[PDB]
RNA sequence: AGAACCUUACCUGGUCUUGACAUCCACGGAAGUUUUCAGAGAUGAGAAUGUGCCUUCGGGAACCGUGAGACAGGUGCUGCAUGGCUGUCGUCAGCUCGUGUUGUGAAAUGUUGGGUUAAGUCCCGCAACGAGCGCAACCCUUAUCCUUUGUUGCCAGCGGUCCGGCCGGGAACUCAAAGGAGACUGCCAGUGAUAAACUGGAGGAAGGUGGGGAUGACGUCAAGUCAUCAUGCCCUUACGACCAGGGCUACACACGUGCUACAAUGGCGCAUACAAAGAGAAGCGACCUCGCGAGAGCAAGCGGACCUCAUAAAGUGCGUCGUAGUCCGGAUUGGAGUCUGCAACUCGACUCCAUGAAGUCGGAAUCGCUAGUAAUCGUGGAUCAGAAUGCCACGGUGAAUACGU
């Protein structure tokens, strides 16, 4: 029955698994308050769901690999949002108007030949 | 079983070299494990392309090393003699290892 | 570089080649915690002995079409420059310009 | 410096050149080239002219420089003064 | 820039009070990409403030706010030989932000220990009416009435 | 240095390598330096050859080089026994059991290298060096080419000032990655100096 | 993309002169292998083994030896004789040509004009009509999905458990590659010259070139490089070659680029969480034992989605210090040592104990950056015995601001 959605976000990747219940969530073995000591993290992983009233009617089982925390966190929100489309198909509309079902492409732009940083340059001098 | 690990560069000759190691497989033996691309090893390499100099004038090449792992699970007679017959096309270094 | 530079690398490596086996057992000899001080003095004293040029540390990686000193790779066995070249004609299999 | 199992370093053809001025008893300068050759109790009393690059500059040894190099008594470069 | 104007980026409200405007402070605060400890301080300063004036933690903040926000700036046209200051009305979104600005400029400035005991006072002091910030706003109106024939 | 090698940027799509091998860290280097020599010998001994691209492929200790000429006859001379003579050479440059295939170059006129040669043998013959350009882009052109670029470079007609030219015909697009743009070089010992040929031979673009 | 020796091109001495590196004959010796004294070493003198492929036997091909010369050699000069390669304006939207026409002609027209665009982008007009090189697209990468294949990668549901995906297993999910789909102003409304377009919105993972890279037109600077390489006067018992030591690391001073700081958004202590991308056989080196530590000893696993480098750090929690030149800061110097290496004096890195400069945000002025950017935090790689704060890569956290010209 356990409905899913698979999140992403930097270099993150969550495995969002919801279930009907009394809405206890795990990550990793691990409660959101063990996992995520932020809590804006932690406001992140409950955001699609406080926008849904459906904290208190499903549980959630969570593995995350990848990334830091707040890209962790977000990768989560996304898969949750996943799920959540998945299972009721009609909150689509709601999700897209917060901005959850977008799928963050920010990823670190890379390192280029001559400057320090993606866009950092050196320090220029006339003479 | 045989454990096969094909590498080349070049990836669609990887490719086609795996579909033959497979087909000459499955008509002697029996339950060919399946074609499992592991990672590609992208050794890349940075070079001043000036003969003297100007730093920030570079290239940035790359080698793609591309893995193919097949695997045999019951040699038999027939099976394991037909590889070891049957050459692969150049430019793909193939390593057959049985247990 | 030079020919006579490039002469002299070859020489080393020959060096190299011939007295790898005595120095790496007078070395072993030298580090041996267990064994005898007048041994490990004779084996540093045979070590001077030895000619330098057998040492590995002292041959130069050089280009092995031009023998450039600098700008040197090992997979390759070329200098930057020449390596460019190659990768620019198709002569090194695999290799072709990255973008990522 | 050198590592304590090692043993202190001395060019062998000094020391060997060390030994006959001992066994002699003469106190004629021996002229050396090696300035990375430490000092020993039995050169105490020699002289020995060590090379600077340039010259050989005369170092009569003394008690007080026996763990010092022969180097560190032959200087090098030749600064007066900018004015 | 020249060629276009853009839409301002999405910013999220922090997760204690539900504000838009207390993020961006926390934001403007925070240095080198420290966020948290940015926000655990701006929080820590809230507290406290909280305390002495009593009311909310957001409100007493918004209302220290008010007290240094500027209804007018200048800006440097210099059309003549000599420059010309001339005022010109600064705009909600750009408003906050600078009160805010100066507020966090007092706050680094300020003699006492911790950074965010320092922001509380600087915050009390808004509220008063006295302070740093305050006094910026003030010397900036000031500037702007001088120049006020410009317009 | 302006330009990308025209080859070399499209390696990966519609041109392929000559060395064609694959090789783990330890014995890279060795390859290369083989695959050098082998070469080099190749060019000193058929120069009189018009021979256009040697591609070198190596599997299972065992070098296969594959000759790509215009004049086989010449390469070949008496059937195998000037290919067999070359072989063992080949073999013992590099230090393995040798095989030589040679491919017949069909047009060349459209083979870039092979004109590029040609040029440069014109050059040191003493011809005009412009009506030599001039009749490498008109006969690249009548063959069928979809166009040609030829450079001339340095002392051109002994003159103690360098310069450049060179003669465009048709349509040689080299930003285009898909585009087949066969490039090659080659250079004239002259009396007063070296003159660079470059030539760009555009055949057409490949779909895929 | 790494000067202790080497590198090295420079200096000081000691040496060699058809030569360190090649080709050629003549003729002395099979090559080579081992060892001895003098010498800083280069080199200059000794003792042991071998005679292989073939001869109407005037001998041969590999590899040392000697003399003759032909020659070798030159990082010697000219980048203002050159090729090649590179920078640069500038990834700026430009630069041209053919034919036609205009003008005595240099030239013009096209390429200007109305709009529009990131774009000589596109349309419309028009003595221009066409074409090429460039602005775009094709290529790599990144963002969503699907199919295929599942170990060394994965664990949703099943049973077992040493509560470790570890072991039965499962092929779902992540991930791994390979192949497809997807974005084109395609759809909607308005503005616009019946247009090219523009403004908004719908859907969508992505929206107007989606983000980033590669890609650098004709040309410019007698721009850079004869010391990578090649190449059109000079040296040839020396401007060539070998060696040991020294120098390239010098130090009244001036400038460039960085790192670390000046502290509390912090320092210190104890606990504790979350990466990516790489390298590895004369290599990476677990575990265990010893060492305060750098390391040492023993020694598996592993040419590697398996094993090793390898604990990410910032962070989080608890404690402490309380604005001091400090429990900030670490230079400098003394002692003692570890490793690499024939060898760490000149001149390596790292460790321990001591020592604890200047420095409290920096004059005139001056640089970078518009987003996963700056800022900050660590991680890896190349060269490399050893020797990075540099270079090239990787992820973590993660802003401010853009009214406008």
């Amino acid at each position: 029955n356990q409905y899913y959605g698979t999140g992403r976000r930097k270099s993150s990747a969550a495995r969002v698994f919801i279930k009907p219940g009394n809405g206890k969530i795990v990550i990793n073995q691990r409660s959101l308050e063990q996992y995520f000591g932020r809590e804006t993290a932690r406001m992140v992983v409950r955001q699609p769901l406080e926008l849904v009233d459906m904290v208190e009617k499903l549980d959630l089982y969570i593995t995350v690999k990848g990334g830091g925390i707040s890209g962790q966190a977000g990768a989560i929100r996304h898969g949750i949002t996943r799920a959540l489309m998945e299972y009721d198909e009609s909150l689509r509309s709601e999700l897209r108007k917060a901005g959850f079902v977008t799928r963050d492409a920010r990823q670190v732009e890379r390192k280029k030949v001559g400057l320090r940083k993606a866009r950092r340059r050196p320090q220029f001098s006339k003479r | 079983r045989i454990r096969i690990r094909l590498k080349a560069f070049d990836h669609r000759l990887i490719d086609q070299a795996t579909a033959e190691i497979v087909e000459t497989a499955k008509r002697t033996g029996a339950q060919v494990r399946g074609p499992i691309p592991l990672p590609t090893r992208k050794e890349r390499f940075t070079v001043l392309i000036s003969p003297h100099v100007n730093k920030d004038a570079r290239d940035q090449y790359e080698i793609r090393t591309h893995l193919r792992l097949v695997d045999i699970v019951e040699p038999t007679e027939k099976t394991v003699d037909a590889l070891m017959r049957l050459d692969l096309a150049a430019g793909v270094d193939v390593q057959i290892s049985l247990g | 570089a030079k020919q006579s530079m490039k002469a002299r690398e070859v020489k080393r490596v020959a060096l190299a080649d011939k007295y790898f086996a005595k120095r790496a057992e007078l070395k072993a000899i030298i580090s041996d915690v267990n064994a005898s001080d007048e041994d490990r003095w004779n084996a540093v004293l045979k070590l001077q002995t030895l000619p330098r040029d057998s040492s590995p540390s002292r041959q130069r990686n050089r280009c092995r079409q031009t023998g450039r000193p600098h700008g040197f790779l090992r997979k390759f066995g070329l200098s930057r420059i020449k390596v460019r070249e190659a990768a620019m004609r198709g002569e090194i299999p695999g290799l072709k310009k990255a973008s990522w | 410096p050198r590592s304590l199992k090692k043993g202190p370093f001395i060019d062998l053809h000094l020391l060997k050149k060390v030994e006959k001025a001992v066994e002699s008893g003469d106190k004629k300068p021996l002229r050396t080239w090696s300035r990375r050759s430490t000092i020993f109790p039995n050169m105490i009393g020699l002289t020995i002219a060590v090379h600077n690059g340039r010259q050989h500059v005369p170092v009569f040894v003394t008690d007080e420089m026996v763990g010092h190099k022969l180097g560190e008594f032959a200087p090098t470069r030749t600064y007066r003064g900018h004015a | 820039p020249r060629r276009r104007v853009i839409g301002q980026r999405k910013i999220l409200p922090d997760p204690k009070f539900g504000s838009e405007l207390l993020a961006k402070f926390v934001n403007i605060l925070m240095v080198d990409g420290k966020k948290s400890t940015a926000e655990s301080i701006v929080y820590s300063a809230l507290e406290t403030l909280a305390q002495r004036s009593g009311k909310s933690e957001l409100e007493a903040f918004e209302v220290a706010l008010e007290n240094v926000r500027p209804t007018v700036e200048v800006k440097s046209r210099r059309v003549g030989g000599s420059t010309y200051q001339v005022p010109v009305e600064v705009r909600p979104v750009r408003r906050n932000a600078l009160a805010m600005r100066w507020i966090v400029e007092a706050a680094r400035k300020r003699g006492d220990k911790s950074m965010a005991l320092r922001l509380a006072n600087e915050l009390s002091d808004a509220a008063e009416n006295k302070g740093t910030a305050v006094k910026k706003r003030e010397d900036v109106h000031r500037m702007a009435e001088a120049n006020k024939a410009f317009a | 240095g302006q330009k990308v090698h025209p080859n070399g940027i499209r390696l990966g799509i519609v041109k392929p390598w000559n060395s064609t091998w694959f090789a783990n860290t330890k014995e890279f280097a060795d390859n290369l330096d083989s695959d050098f020599k082998v070469r080099q010998y190749l060019t000193k001994e058929l120069a009189k050859a018009s021979v256009s691209r040697i591609v070198i492929e190596r599997p299972a200790k065992s070098i296969r080089v594959t000759i790509h000429t215009a004049r086989p006859g010449i390469v070949i001379g008496k059937k195998g026994e000037d290919v067999e003579k070359l072989r063992k050479v080949v073999a013992d440059i590099a230090g393995v059991p040798a095989q030589i295939n040679i491919a017949e170059v069909r047009k060349p006129e459209l083979d870039a290298k092979l004109v590029a040669d040609s040029i440069t043998s014109q050059l040191e013959r003493r011809v005009m060096f412009r009506r030599a350009m001039k009749r490498a882009v008109q006969n690249a052109m009548r063959l069928g080419a979809k166009g040609i670029k030829v450079e001339v470079s340095g002392r051109l007609g002994g003159a103690e000032i360098a310069r450049t030219e060179w003669y465009r015909e048709g349509r040689v697009p080299l930003h285009t990655l898909r585009a087949d743009i066969d490039y090659n070089t080659s250079e004239a010992h002259t009396t007063y100096g070296v003159i660079g040929v470059k030539v760009w031979i555009f055949k057409g673009e490949i779909l895929g």
